[PDB]
């Protein structure tokens, strides 16, 4: 069918407004929901329908700044939301101590990403504090945890770290050698990339791995041509019509981006079947409320709405900006970032 | 649904 | 104790035991973004959680409060961390906590925080005795649950429990030979025990896989395992394999087989084999068979593969 663009713009708008208590389990990840909506509007070139300034202040109120004594550097970054009860402070005053207030790697990533998308120049971001916090999260094996207090560790956070370093245009935030080691060790016998060594290769972790390497600009340097060919084969094999995340698993709209973007980074997305992919993605479009779901005749959400749109973007949908396959922002925004970096370099 | 966190 | 849905449930704001604590509210400033609306009960539990948390109160009442906070939202990673802090401070019975988390995970098998919590507990107790069985149960409501397999590999590796996994794998593969997670588990076990260097083992495995392939010829997983355990030793270094596959082609054909063949042929060209120009043709002939009729959805890919072989061996 057709792409109900305006319907989707309204959808993202509502997401930025209010959510039903039914989404209470996203409380600590609200910033990533904001990202899906904002980057989603960006991708549809409709950022005008929101107040960039209000949102920017909200985002900055989520930054965990170093305290007077700077004894909390290892815990700086961004919060997913205000769930801890810390008094609203748009990175105006110094950090107010709190036994359990720390950043979350995925929130620092989506936070910075949102700020860039909204046009902010990151001047109020304590770049050094964030990088300090990032370093603190990396493990001996090269992977990362989400929070200093401890958490599971896997490829998801490796990608987050990469995005943070890339956006702050400073890789002192990680031990790139160890990170690359982790990424290599995650390659499976079937040639896909898993969440970690020995685990089942997966579309999500493969994207995270490849995209991270691309962000570091070491794809070719880390994997041999033979290796890259095997990886490409594994990825291209994910297309059934839409894309699934693992062999013998049903397709899911979001993989049109996870895998699609990987194929794009590997320069072979062009050899995939566009029509069947586009057709599937659209079959999951909610023509009534807007957005997309993982499967057809299923309820839509911010994640699939965003990734379904980015999936369409990969094939240059009429009416959708080109998404930067490795940074997960519109090319337009990836560019504004290039300019931003130049600015600093003076 | 796809819980990624 | 007092359940959140109990007819006699009382808001914390109305509980004597909590009179001394001032609830701490959440505030998203002037213009809240992606704001979730909360019920009286919900906001009540968390307004007190914030209070206790903010004061790092290692109390017994705090411990009980986390149970409610977790019931309201088990995805709140901070609540779980604090609960763990309390578990230690109050020196709680960890074997009891194991029962707790076991129930929680059953209800929310796709929650990251609950699996992490269980892993920490098992590390603390250094007791993996009930892990393999628990995971087997979770794998029953979803044999491909990534969280379950991840936890399973951790346990097995950490406490060296390989003795029965290969058997568990054999059993699950019988229940569904298409479960890619189980094939991965199989490779995990073997490569972490005997390894594939023992020609006796390699043979057993290649044989085992060919058997599964014959039962369900169209199964990417089985084919990926087969190619996986041989691709690094050199697919062309196995003359009998090429012919055994060519023999299947008639009855057990699939795009997976054809692809395997193309890969064998490419390994040969890779190792300056005899009939360079002849082999390349057998390959190209297959690439096209894939593009035009066998794996049409990847038509442009296969053609791309073909063009790549020609410009590389001519
Ligand atoms: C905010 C942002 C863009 C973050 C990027 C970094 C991350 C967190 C990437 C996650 C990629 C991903 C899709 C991971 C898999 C998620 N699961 C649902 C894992 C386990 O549950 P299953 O139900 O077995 O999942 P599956 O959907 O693979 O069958
Ligand atoms: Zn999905």
């Amino acid at each position: 069918l057709d792409f109900l663009r305006d319907r989707h713009v309204r959808f993202f708008q509502r997401c930025l407004q209010v959510l039903p208590e039914r989404y209470s389990s996203l409380e600590t990840s609200r910033l990533t929901i904001a990202f899906f909506a904002l980057s989603g509007l960006d991708m549809l070139d409709s950022l005008d329908v929101v107040n960039k300034d209000d949102i920017i202040e909200w985002i900055y109120s989520l930054q965990v700044l170093p305290t007077e004594d700077r004894s909390n550097l290892d815990r700086c970054g961004f919060r997913g939301s205000s769930y801890l009860g810390i008094p609203f402070n748009p990175s105006k005053n110094p950090g107010t101590a709190h036994p359990y207030d720390s950043g979350h790697i995925a929130m620092t990533y989506t936070g910075l990403s949102c700020l860039i998308i909204l046009g902010d120049d990151l001047s109020r971001v304590d770049k050094e504090a964030c990088l300090a916090g990032l370093r603190a999260l990396q493990l001996e094996d090269g992977s990362f945890c989400a929070v200093p207090e401890g958490s599971e560790n896997d490829m998801r956070f490796v990608y987050c770290a990469s995005c943070i370093c890339y956006m702050l245009n400073n890789w002192s935030g990680m031990d790139m050698k160890k990170a690359i080691s982790y990424i290599r060790r995650s390659m499976s016998y079937d040639n896909g990339l898993a969440q970690g060594a020995g685990l089942e290769s997966h579309g999500g972790s493969t994207f995270c791995g490849i995209a991270s390497l691309c962000l570091m600009g070491k794809l070719e340097e880390v994997f041999s041509e033979k290796e890259l060919n095997r990886i490409k084969r594994w990825c291209i094999m994910r297309q059934q019509n839409g894309y699934h995340g693992r062999p013998n698993k049903p397709v899911d709209t979001c993989y049109s981006f996870w895998v699609g973007a990987t194929l794009k980074l590997l320069k072979i997305f062009q050899y995939t079947n566009f029509e069947k992919n586009r057709n599937y993605i659209l079959s999951t479009q909610d023509r009534l409320v807007g957005g997309f779901a993982k499967w057809p005749d299923s309820h839509p959400d911010a994640l699939h709405a965003y990734f379904g749109i980015c999936g369409l973007s990969l094939m240059e949908e009429s009416g959708i900006c080109k998404v930067h396959p490795a940074l997960n922002v519109s090319t337009r925004t990836s560019e504004r970032l290039r300019d931003l970096h130049q600015s600093w370099k003076t | 649904k796809c819980v990624i966190f | 104790f007092l359940s959140l849905d109990s007819p006699t449930y009382v808001l914390y704001r109305d509980r004597a035991e909590w009179a001394d604590i001032d609830p701490v509210p959440q505030n998203d400033g002037p213009s809240p973004v992606v704001q979730i609306i909360y019920s009286e009960k919900f906001r009540d539990v968390y307004d007190y959680f914030r209070a206790v948390l903010q004061r790092d109160e290692r109390s017994e009442r705090a411990f009980k409060l986390t149970r409610d906070a977790i019931e309201l939202n088990a995805a709140n990673y901070t609540v779980w961390h604090f609960r763990r802090v309390l578990l230690r401070s109050l020196q709680k019975d960890l074997q009891e906590e194991m029962n707790y988390i076991i129930a929680i995970i059953e209800e929310q098998p796709k929650n990251y925080q609950v699996w992490h919590h269980r892993r920490v507990l098992v590390e603390w107790l250094k007791d993996p005795s009930q892990e393999l069985e628990f995971i087997a149960d979770i794998l029953n409501q979803d044999a491909k649950n990534y969280h379950a397999w991840q936890h399973r590999q951790w346990v097995i590796q950490e406490f060296r429990l390989w003795d029965n996994e290969l058997q568990y794998v054999d059993q699950l593969l019988k229940e569904d030979v298409r479960n890619n997670s189980v094939w991965n588990q199989r490779h995990f076990v073997i490569s972490n025990t005997t390894g594939y260097s023992d020609r006796a083992v390699l043979e057993r495995e290649v044989q085992y896989t060919l058997e599964m392939i014959k039962l369900v010829p169209h199964n990417e997983s089985a084919w990926n395992y087969l190619k996986g355990i041989l691709q690094d030793r050199g697919l062309s270094r196995y003359p009998n394999l090429l012919n055994q596959l060519l023999d299947l082609q008639p009855s057990h054909s699939s795009p997976y087989l054809i692809a395997f063949l193309v890969d064998i042929y490419e390994d040969m060209l890779e190792n300056q084999c005899d009939n360079k120009e002849d082999i390349l043709n057998k390959a190209l002939e297959l690439c096209e068979i894939l593009a035009k009729e066998k794996d049409t959805i990847r038509k442009e890919y296969w053609r791309y593969i073909g063009r790549s072989l020609q410009s590389k061996h001519s």
